[PDB]
RNA sequence: GUUGGCUUAGAAGCAGCCACCCUUCAAAGAGUGCGUAAUAGCUCACUGGUCGAGUGACGAUGCGCCGAAAAUGAUCGGGGCU
RNA sequence: AGGUUUGGCACCUCGAUGUCGGCUCGUCGCAUCCUGGGGCUGAAGAAGGUCCCAAGGGUUGGGCUGUUCGCCCAUUAAAGCGG
C-alpha cells in the first residue's frame, strides 16, 4: 500500500512489461494483459478476496506494489498550482507481468481464488504455470 | 439421429417435390417437409438421407424423420391424451362434439375442438383427447390445460393423467 | 462406539482438533470387547476376518 | 528432436511454426530453424533436466542439452531457446528441480510444506545420467524446521553449486493472530 | 464401525470450525445437490447389466449475440442491399 | 449509460441572446406515480415486495415561504421524473 518517504510526484508514459518474469513464488500466479494503474486498495482488495477464499493461509505472493502518486483537484478550477499530494497511490503494471502467485493450494483451489479477484481488477487477466525456469 | 423407419402395411407414402402425404385407415394426414433434404422409400421400410455433414444440415435430419414416424403412427393408431381435474368440486360434461368445462370460474368456459380432434368424457373429471395430427391435439389439450393451470399450492386445476406435482405449502 | 472407548480409556469429551492438539491413545485391548455384539453386524468372511475389523477407528478419532 | 532447414532468412519461418534459436560447443556455432510443434511436446519433456539428440538435414546427429530460453511476454510461446554441449564427463552445471517426496507430519500438524528454491545449479559427472530430479525426504521435519542445502542426497559426485546452508525446504507454521 | 470428534436447543455427508483412517467387495465419497426442527425420503460419485459409435474437458483465433434508456420525425447521404 | 447538478474550458453573441418565481399555453422522453399484461416471492386468501413489458389517458384543493424546493391540512387509482 502506500508507502514511506519519497520524490513525491509524476508524470506518465507506457511500455511494456520490464521486470515482470512469467513464473515466482509458487505454482499458480496471475497476469496482466493491459497496461493500467493499480491503486494502493484493488489490490489490497484483490488479496482480502483471494485469501477469504483460501484457508487464510500465509501462501499468497504479490509481486506488485505501489509506488507512484497521483493527483486531483482540491476543488475546482485551474487557479494555482499543480496540486493534490495524497490523493491516491498507484503501481504501474504493463502486460505479461506477473502479479499475484499463490502456494500449495490446488488447481481449482487457485483458479477459482484467481477467478474472483479477476473481477475488482480494471483489466482483463490469466493465470498460469511454469515451464520457463529463470532464476540468476 | 435414427434412420430407420417402421411402416404398417396399409399406407402409402408418395415423395415428390415438397409434398410428402401418408394414407391410411385413420384418414390421410400431409404434412410437408424440406426439398433439399433426401426422402424416399428404400425397400419397404423408409429412409430419410441428409444431403451434407454441415451444421445447418442434420438440424433437420433429427427433425425430419420423427415428423414423418409421427404421421406414420398418425394414421395407424391415431393419438390421444389423459387429461385429469383435481380441486374441490370440478366437473367437465359434453355438448355436441364440445366440451363443456366448469371449475371455479364464475362463469363456466367451454371449448369448441377443431375438425380432426375428438372430445372424449368417459367420467367426470377425466378428459381425454382423441385425434390423428400429434400437432394439433397437443395445442388441443394445452388449451384445456390453460383453463386452469395447478397452483403451486394445493395442485388444482388440469394435468396430465398421473402426472406429479410439487407443493409449496405456505402457511 | 468411542462411547465404549472414551469411558473405558478415560477420556472426557475427545479430539476437537486431533491434528494440532493431541489427546491420548490406548492399549490394543478394545478391540475383543466390542467384537461380541459386531459379529452379525460387520460385514466380514469367515472366522479371522474380523481381527483387524472391529477397531480402526480410534486411530482416525485423534484417539 | 529434429529439424531440417535452418537458414538465416526470418520470414521462412512464422509460415509455419519454428522458432529462432542457436547451439554452441564453443568450438563452432550456426544458423537455426526448429518446428516449436514438437519442441514444447519435447522440451515439456526434458528441460535443462536432460539432453536430447539432433537430427539436422544434411546427415549430421549433434547431442545436446537444452541451456537458456527466451519467452515471448504477452503470449505463451517461446521466441528463441538457446542450446548447448556435452563433454563427457566435464560439462556444465545442470538444473535440478526439488520434488519432496512422502508427507511429512508437520503438514499433518497444520503447516505447509514449501519449497524456497527449486532447480539446484550442482554440476556433474556424466551429462549422460544427469540428475533429472531431485528427491528429498521431508517426513522428517515438522514446523519451524528448514532444511538446507548440505542436507541434500547428490550421488557421484555432484558438488553442490551454492552455499551449503542454503534453505530449500521449509514448513510453514499454522496461520497465528492473537491482538484485536 | 456410524450419529467419526468438537460445538450447539439439538447438527447424524450437507450451520459449523478440526480431521477425512479402517472393514466388506463385481463397488459404495465419514461423502455433490435436494430435503428435516433433527435421521429418514430422492439422484449423483463408483460397480454390473441392456444398447450402438464416438464422446467429454481447457485454452487460442475469424466473424457474430446479449449487455445497448432522453427528450419536435425518422433514417447507412438516401433508395435499397444477404 | 445519461447529460437534468455544481464545475472545467472560453467557441458564437458586450453597435445588447432581458436574469428567479408565478400565471397562460402546450408538447416531448421513459430511468412508470396511477391504470393495463407478466415472471419471482420468505406469494394460503386478502394486502404487499422485487423485476419485466407498456407512454393511451390520467396525476386534487389548501395553510407557511417571492421562492423553485420542502414541511404541514384534507383528499386520492395516483397525488411520477425530466426536457
Ligand atoms: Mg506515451
Ligand atoms: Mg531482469
Ligand atoms: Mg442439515
Ligand atoms: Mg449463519
Ligand atoms: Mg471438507
Ligand atoms: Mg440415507
Ligand atoms: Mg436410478
Ligand atoms: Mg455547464
Ligand atoms: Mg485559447
Ligand atoms: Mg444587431
Ligand atoms: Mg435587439
Ligand atoms: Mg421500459
Ligand atoms: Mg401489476
Ligand atoms: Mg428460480
Ligand atoms: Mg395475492
Ligand atoms: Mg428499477
Ligand atoms: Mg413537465
Amino acid at each position: 500500500k502506500r508507502t514511506k518517504f519519497r520524490k513525491q510526484f509524476r508524470g506518465r508514459m507506457t511500455g511494456d512489461a520490464k521486470g515482470g518474469d512469467y513464473v515466482a513464488f509458487g505454482d499458480y500466479g496471475l497476469i496482466a494483459m493491459e497496461p493500467a494503474w493499480i491503486k494502493s486498495n484493488q489490490i489490497e482488495a484483490c488479496r482480502i478476496v483471494m485469501s477469504r477464499h483460501f484457508r487464510r493461509g500465509g501462501k499468497i505472493y504479490i509481486r506488485i506494489f505501489p509506488d507512484k502518486p497521483v493527483t486531483k483537484k482540491p476543488a475546482e478550477t485551474r487557479m494555482g498550482k499543480g496540486k493534490g499530494a495524497v490523493e491516491y497511490w498507484v503501481s504501474v503494471v504493463k502486460p505479461g507481468r506477473v502479479m499475484f502467485e499463490v502456494a500449495g493450494v490446488t488447481e481449482e483451489q487457485a483458479k477459482e481464488a484467481f477467478r474472483l479477484a479477476g473481477h475488482k481488477l480494471p483489466i482483463q487477466t490469466k493465470m498460469v504455470k511454469r515451464e520457463v525456469y529463470d532464476e540468476a | 439421429g435414427k434412420q430407420p423407419i417402421a411402416v404398417p402395411s396399409g399406407v402409402t407414402v408418395n415423395a415428390q417435390d415438397g409434398v410428402f402425404k401418408v394414407k391410411g385407415p385413420k384418414g390421410e394426414l400431409t404434412v410437408p417437409y424440406n426439398t433439399e433434404l433426401t426422402v424416399r422409400q428404400d425397400g419397404d421400410q423408409l429412409l430419410v438421407e441428409r444431403p451434407s455433414d454441415a451444421q445447418k444440415h442434420r438440424a433437420l435430419h433429427g427433425l425430419t424423420r420423427t415428423l414423418v414416424a409421427n404421421a406414420v403412427k398418425g394414421v395407424s393408431d391415431g393419438y390421444t391424451i389423459n387429461l385429469e381435474l383435481r380441486g374441490v368440486g370440478f366437473r367437465a360434461k359434453l355438448t355436441g362434439k364440445a366440451l363443456e368445462m366448469n371449475i371455479g370460474y364464475s362463469h363456466p368456459v367451454i371449448i369448441e375442438p377443431p375438425a380432426g380432434v375428438t372430445f372424449a368424457v368417459p367420467e367426470p373429471t377425466r378428459i381425454d383427447v382423441s385425434g390423428i395430427d400429434k400437432q394439433l391435439v397437443g395445442q388441443v389439450a394445452a388449451n384445456v390445460r390453460k383453463v386452469r393451470k395447478p397452483d403451486a399450492y394445493h395442485g388444482k386445476g388440469v394435468r396430465f393423467v398421473g402426472e406429479q406435482i410439487a407443493l409449496k405449502a405456505g402457511k | 462406539m468411542s462411547y465404549l472407548i472414551r469411558k473405558a480409556a478415560g477420556i472426557g469429551k475427545g479430539s476437537s482438533t486431533p491434528n494440532k492438539a493431541k489427546v491420548g491413545k490406548l492399549n490394543w485391548d478394545q478391540v475383543l470387547e466390542i467384537a461380541k455384539t459386531k459379529m452379525p453386524d460387520l460385514n466380514a468372511g469367515s472366522v479371522e476376518a474380523a481381527a483387524n475389523t472391529v477397531a480402526g477407528t480410534a486411530r482416525s478419532m485423534g484417539v | 528432436m529434429e529439424l531440417t532447414a535452418k537458414p538465416r532468412t526470418p520470414k521462412q519461418k512464422l509460415d509455419e511454426s519454428m522458432i529462432a534459436a542457436v547451439a554452441y560447443n564453443k568450438e563452432n556455432n550456426v544458423s537455426f530453424a526448429l518446428d516449436r510443434k514438437a519442441f514444447d511436446r519435447a522440451f515439456r519433456q526434458q528441460s535443462t533436466t536432460g539432453l536430447f539428440d539432433i537430427t539436422v538435414e544434411g546427415g549430421e546427429t549433434f547431442p545436446a542439452l537444452v541451456k537458456a530460453v527466451q519467452m515471448d511476454k504477452r503470449k505463451r510461446a517461446p521466441i528463441h531457446v538457446d542450446f548447448y554441449m556435452v563433454t563427457y564427463g566435464e560439462p556444465v552445471e545442470v538444473s535440478v528441480p526439488v520434488h519432496t517426496t512422502g508427507r511429512s507430519q508437520g503438514e499433518v500438524q497444520g503447516g505447509l510444506v514449501d519449497i524456497v528454491v527449486h532447480n539446484l545449479q550442482i554440476v556433474a559427472p556424466g551429462p549422460r545420467r544427469i540428475p533429472q530430479e531431485l528427491v528429498v525426504d521431508v517426513t522428517k521435519m515438522n514446523i519451524g524446521d528448514h532444511i538446507t542445502a548440505g542436507d541434500i542426497k547428490l550421488p557421484e559426485g555432484c558438488t553442490l553449486a551454492a552455499d551449503p546452508e542454503l534453505t530449500v525446504v521449509s514448513v510453514l507454521p499454522p496461520r497465528l493472530t492473537a491482538e484485536e
